[PDB]
């Protein structure tokens, strides 16, 4: 929800991304399924995020 | 639920002003924080925003800052304002922050600075009275609750210690014709001495309980300045629509804060004003003056007596003739009295107050009032006249009733005028002393005064 | 006349410390009772933490 | 590392800074001539020149030095004079021989390689040490003890003390340990030239400034760590009242920063530092130079100079106030110094305000002169000192209205107005007893409660008597002198007693180049005494005679006592303090006796 969230309110097409060192490979998994949410969420080609 | 979005896109930093670049949709008003490479945090006020560019005016100057190493982080509240009752008591910054060494407020609620005005419907004319403590003011220009009054001054004159004064013995006239009292005490741009005279005064007050302090030092940032009046009149509107309690607001030297509207509007770059300040002080001083006043729905009332200083010891200059034409009264400091070395020094002749009428009453203060106010002007002028007759012909010339004339203006500035810094005299209290004056005029003398009136009192 | 008039400011004085650190004392003991509503708060904090959604 | 792309006088755009910082001092050029940025457009960045700016180039490289203004504080800056850049001018002259001022040169603002002897106190190894600690003193010369101290920033546990000892400045002589870090210390400290020294509290003042001018000192009192005003007019005031505090007043040292003024007056007083000792000290005669510092930037100084000097002067005082000692800061600018905002505003394009003056005049007068007081300075052990600021305005012939005029006197409590009238009517003080006023006098209760309970009421009897006379100069203008009664004659007389006697001091003589509280306080009691009598004998106006013919008599028949109640001014104050208030007792007897046996002849 929080990465979702800050896509939205970010708009860009690339972004970067600094997360704790734990729990990155999980947050590897909430990747790109957020992504394909924010595509989604609006009518607009899914960004560059490969943070 | 939603967070700050911390831009570092510092392009361009001139005078008192800062220079973002890429910002995503801000807001006009949104207050914002500003921290320095080094790691110092400044606050600051985004100014007019054009396309993802807007512009910020932050406090504290803006020396340290570099394009490349500050972050501004953008809060998007339109400065807010903590309020609540134990508000009281307590002395605060210009921007609010407690200086009492006590814990920060806990906010009942938090309000908008600038609050939106009265429906005029709902305005209602000014009643009951309100003792000054100052005889002169109680009776020549008496003012009602919900009456806003300015105080006309000029530097070297002592304005901020006969505010200290009302500060100390204001109190209702209520409780002698028989604590909803309230001060919100804002002081803009004081010096350092007089800081300290405030602060050793609220120390010493014995008065606490129903007084709030806003200070705003010179040295504090010009726009702090600016606010300091908002929040004072958002505390006071908090305290006595919402809280029922009459609320006495005295602003003093505004002409600080005139000249920081002054450094805004210029650094806005806009033209300036006709006359040097700038055109939009005539709608900031009304907004600032009309908060003031009764609603008739909330038993409580708002009362607003301004200290404003007038440059070149005159009402010509354009802010006190802008608030004169706005407010409906003129007190004057004479600086003659001063320089006579009456404590008050204020102008009696010059001194008037439109709604006088209403202050004095039968229910509210003594019958006699109006007419002993009427008779001590018309007194004290002819008094004048017949000084300045003394000087002309010699004062051999002048009859019996020119000495009583004489020798009555004497008297008055002797007693009436001259009154102790920790004196503090009633509504009654002041009545009576003027009453002793009056007595050594003859009864026929007395023409002002009404009949049977003056068989009540003259006896003695 | 004075100083017997001084005695008794004295003792109102000290009665009127005591009076007030009673009520302190009653105040503290109030704020301390907040702490059952405290507790709850805090979790409803929580629940107010995690309405950020989407 | 950055150069040139705009030069237009002060001006001097810089492409290349990307990161630089707001006031961060950056050198231009080959000449290398020190300059501060004033304006962030992007990568592009604003810098004034503070020298002479013919002779730039395109692409002509552009240093960051990376740190804001700052001047060195430490041993060995008093009696020293330095430009608003804080360079050492007599250094300067002495080391190259050339009688100007090299463009763009760079020397220190201290000699490193002199000597100073060292004086520790009492400091132990392991000792925990905070910032403003007096750990040490340094008798840079007779009556005058730097006491180095450490750092505001600067706090930790003593490893390393050094041994009293001759030191040049840049030896170490103190070793801190604090947080794992080793952190050694020189005699010299930087300071930013902005942002005051800190404080630990401010304090309401005590105690008068007593200057050696009477209407000064009594009319118009101003409290020690105070603010005042001048209309810095020629003649006297920044001449005379100057030398008042330069050796007359009770003030341990003065910072005297004239800037944009007339050249010729800062070389004849320059020339006058050296003389003119003054013997202070119960055993030794006090050389001012010791007691003195000298901020001069003369008229053809640079712009920026103006506005660096100020604030170069306020760092000084505050760091001698940091010592406890009471310094007086005397500024001839401020006059000049708007003229240098409006230029540097106009340069930078800025949309004035009122007449031409940037809107934060106000802001920045505000906070130099809010930068004075009596203050509780930090460290062990608790001492306080003070700094005095007495600045000047426009000269007194243009109006009081003038914008920073009007700004001054808002924050300034004590307005010293002098008066183009009484200038021209060869009145030596020259201050207006009208439109001057000292805001202060609230505070002084105490001391003259403590000093003289009377003194307070016959103060406002004679400002009283001044003020009818000079209310009802109008009317004898006017009607005439023949409606004139037996109390508008006497108050005439004090009045003309007060102008001549009282308010007038030429200060070129031994009898009046000083007038002590004592001296004046009883002059005063006198003349308001002889008022008061001659008030009571034409009040009293029986037996067939009094009033007018009362006062007519006295002035005849007492005319001795009149007379020489203008003589009391010759009276020496260097006589000794017993012998004068002796003679003062005895004429104030005399005046008793006066009126009393004019009260048993019954005119």
């Amino acid at each position: 929800g929080l990465i979702v969230q800050s896509l939205l309110r970010l708009k860009e097409p690339a972004v970067l991304l600094r997360c704790r060192k734990d729990d990155h490979h999980l947050v590897e998994s909430v990747l790109e399924s957020a992504k394909e949410e924010y595509a989604q969420k609006l009518q607009v080609h899914p960004p560059e995020i490969l943070p | 639920l939603e967070v700050a979005m911390e831009y570092r896109t510092v392009t361009g930093v001139a005078g008192p002003l800062v220079i973002l670049d890429k910002v995503k949709g801000p807001k006009y008003y949104e207050i914002v924080n500003i921290r320095l490479g080094d790691g110092t945090m400044r606050r600051g006020q985004v100014l007019e925003v054009d396309g993802e560019k807007a512009v910020v005016q932050v406090f504290e100057g803006t020396s340290g800052i570099d394009n490349k190493f500050t972050t501004v982080q953008f809060t998007g509240e339109v400065l807010k304002t903590p309020v609540s009752l134990d508000m009281l008591g307590r002395i605060f910054n210009g921007s609010g922050k407690p200086i009492d060494n006590g814990p920060p407020i806990l906010p009942e609620a938090y309000l908008d600075i600038s609050g939106s005005s009265i429906n005029p419907s709902e305005r209602t004319y000014p009643e009951e009275m309100i003792q000054t403590g100052i005889s002169t003011i109680d009776v020549m220009n008496s003012i009602a609750r919900g009456q806003k009054i300015p105080l006309f001054s000029a530097a070297g004159l002592p304005h901020n210690e006969i505010a200290a004064q009302i500060c100390r013995q204001a109190g209702l006239v209520k409780r002698l014709e028989k604590d909803n009292f309230a001060i919100v005490f804002a002081a803009m741009g004081v010096n350092m001495e007089t800081a300290q005279f405030f602060k050793r005064d609220f120390e010493e007050n014995g008065s606490m309980e129903r007084v709030t302090l806003f200070l705003n030092l010179a040295n504090d940032p010009t726009i702090e300045r600016i606010i300091t009046p908002r929040i004072a009149l958002t505390t006071a509107e908090y305290l006595a629509y919402e809280c029922g309690k009459h609320v006495l607001v005295i602003l003093t030297d505004m002409s600080s804060y005139a000249d920081a509207l002054r450094e805004v509007s210029a650094a806005r770059e806009e033209v300036p004003g006709r006359r040097g300040y700038p055109g939009y002080m005539y709608t900031d001083l009304a907004q600032i003056y009309e908060r003031a006043g009764r609603i008739e729905g909330r038993k409580g009332s708002i009362t607003q007596i301004p200290i404003l200083t007038m440059p070149n010891d005159d009402i010509t200059h354009p802010t006190p003739d802008l608030t004169g034409y706005i407010t409906e009264g003129q007190i004057y400091i004479d600086r003659q009295l001063q320089n006579r070395q009456i404590y008050p020094p204020i102008n009696v002749l010059p001194s008037l107050s439109r709604l006088m009428k209403s202050a004095i009453g039968e229910g509210m203060t003594r019958r006699d009032h109006s007419d002993v106010s009427n008779q001590l002007y018309a007194n004290y002028a002819i008094g004048k006249d017949v000084q300045a007759m003394k000087a002309v012909v010699g004062e051999e010339a002048l009859s019996s009733e020119d000495l009583l004339y004489l020798e009555f203006l004497d008297k008055f500035e002797r007693k009436f005028v001259a009154q102790g810094a920790y004196d503090s005299r009633n509504i009654f209290q002041s009545l009576d002393l003027a009453w002793t004056l009056l007595r050594i005029f003859p009864r026929e003398l007395l023409h002002r005064i009404p009949g049977k009136t003056l068989d009540q009192y003259y006896s003695r | 006349e004075f100083q017997r008039k001084l005695a008794e400011s004295s003792g109102d004085s000290g009665a009127n410390v005591k009076r007030l650190e009673q009520e302190t004392e009653v105040k503290i003991h109030h704020l301390n009772a907040g702490a059952e509503k405290i507790q709850y708060d805090v979790v409803q904090m929580l629940l107010k933490h995690v309405t950020t959604v989407k | 590392y950055g150069y040139v792309r705009k030069v237009s006088g002060p001006v001097v755009i810089a492409d290349g800074m990307n990161g630089a910082a707001m006031y961060e001092l950056v050198r231009v050029g080959h000449d290398n001539l020190i300059g501060e940025i004033i304006r962030l457009e992007g990568d592009s960045a604003t810098i004034q020149v503070y020298e002479e700016t013919a002779g730039l180039m395109v692409n002509d490289p552009v240093l960051r030095t990376h740190k804001p203004l700052s001047v060195e504080l430490g041993p060995g800056i008093l009696g020293n004079i330095f430009d608003g850049i804080q360079r050492p001018l007599k250094t300067i002259a002495i080391r190259s021989g050339d009688v100007y001022i090299p463009r763009g040169v760079s020397v220190p603002a201290l000699d490193k390689d002199t000597l100073w002897e060292f004086q520790p106190k009492k400091i132990g190894e392991g000792d925990l040490l905070t910032g403003g600690d007096l750990y040490a003193t340094v008798f840079e010369n007779s009556l005058m003890q730097h006491h180095v101290a450490l750092p505001p920033d600067a706090m930790g546990k003593v490893t390393y003390v050094a041994p009293a000892g001759q030191y040049s400045l840049k030896d170490t002589v103190l070793e801190l340990e604090f947080q794992g870090v080793k952190k050694s210390f020189t005699m010299l400290q930087a300071w930013p030239v902005r942002t005051p020294r800190p404080v630990s509290s401010k304090l309401a003042a005590d105690t008068p400034l007593l200057t050696g001018q009477r209407v000064l000192d009594a009319l118009f009192p101003s409290v020690l760590g105070g603010t005042c005003a001048i209309p810095g007019a020629f003649g006297c005031g920044k001449t005379v009242i100057s030398q008042a505090l330069s050796k007359y007043s009770n003030s341990d040292t003065v910072v005297y920063v004239g800037c944009g003024e007339r050249g010729n007056e800062m070389a004849e007083v320059l020339m006058d530092f050296p003389q003119l000792t003054m013997t202070l000290p119960d055993g030794r005669e006090e050389s001012v130079m010791k007691r003195t510092t000298l901020v001069a930037n003369t008229s053809n100084m640079p712009v920026a100079a103006r506005e660096a000097s100020i604030y170069t002067g306020i760092t000084i005082a505050e760091y001698f106030r940091d010592m406890g000692y009471n310094v007086s800061m005397m500024a001839d600018s401020t006059s000049r110094w708007a003229e240098a905002l409006r230029e540097i505003s106009g340069r930078l394009a800025e949309m004035p305000a009122d007449s031409g003056y940037p809107a934060y005049l106000a802001a920045r007068l505000a906070s130099f002169y809010e930068r004075a007081g009596k203050v509780k300075c930090l460290g062990g052990p608790e001492r306080t000192g003070s700094v005095t600021i007495v600045g000047a305005v426009s000269p007194p012939g243009g109006d009081f209205s003038d914008p920073v005029t009007s700004a001054t006197l808002s924050i300034v409590q004590v307005f010293w107005g002098l008066d183009k009238k009484l200038a021209q009517r060869k009145h030596f003080p020259s201050v207006n007893w009208l439109i001057s006023y000292s805001k202060y006098s609230t505070a002084l209760e105490s001391f003259y409660e403590q000093f003289d309970p009377d003194f307070i009421n016959i103060r406002t009897k004679a400002r009283e008597v001044l003020q009818r006379e000079d209310d009802l100069n109008e009317i004898v203008q006017l009607v005439g002198k023949d409606a004139l009664a037996e109390g508008d004659k006497i108050t005439l007389e004090t009045a003309k007693l007060l102008r001549e006697d009282y308010l007038a001091q030429n200060a070129f003589t031994p009898y009046d180049k000083f007038c002590p509280f004592y001296k004046s306080v009883w002059m005063m009691r006198n003349i308001i005494h002889f008022y008061n009598l001659a008030n009571q004998a034409v009040e009293k106006g029986a037996g067939m005679d009094g009033q007018k013919i009362t006062y007519t008599l006295i002035k005849h028949r007492l005319g001795d006592l009149f007379y020489r109640l203008v003589s009391q001014k010759f009276e020496d104050p260097a006589e000794g303090e017993p012998a004068l208030v002796a003679k003062f007792k005895k004429l104030h007897e005399d005046l008793t006796a006066g009126f009393r046996a004019l009260e048993d002849e019954t005119r």
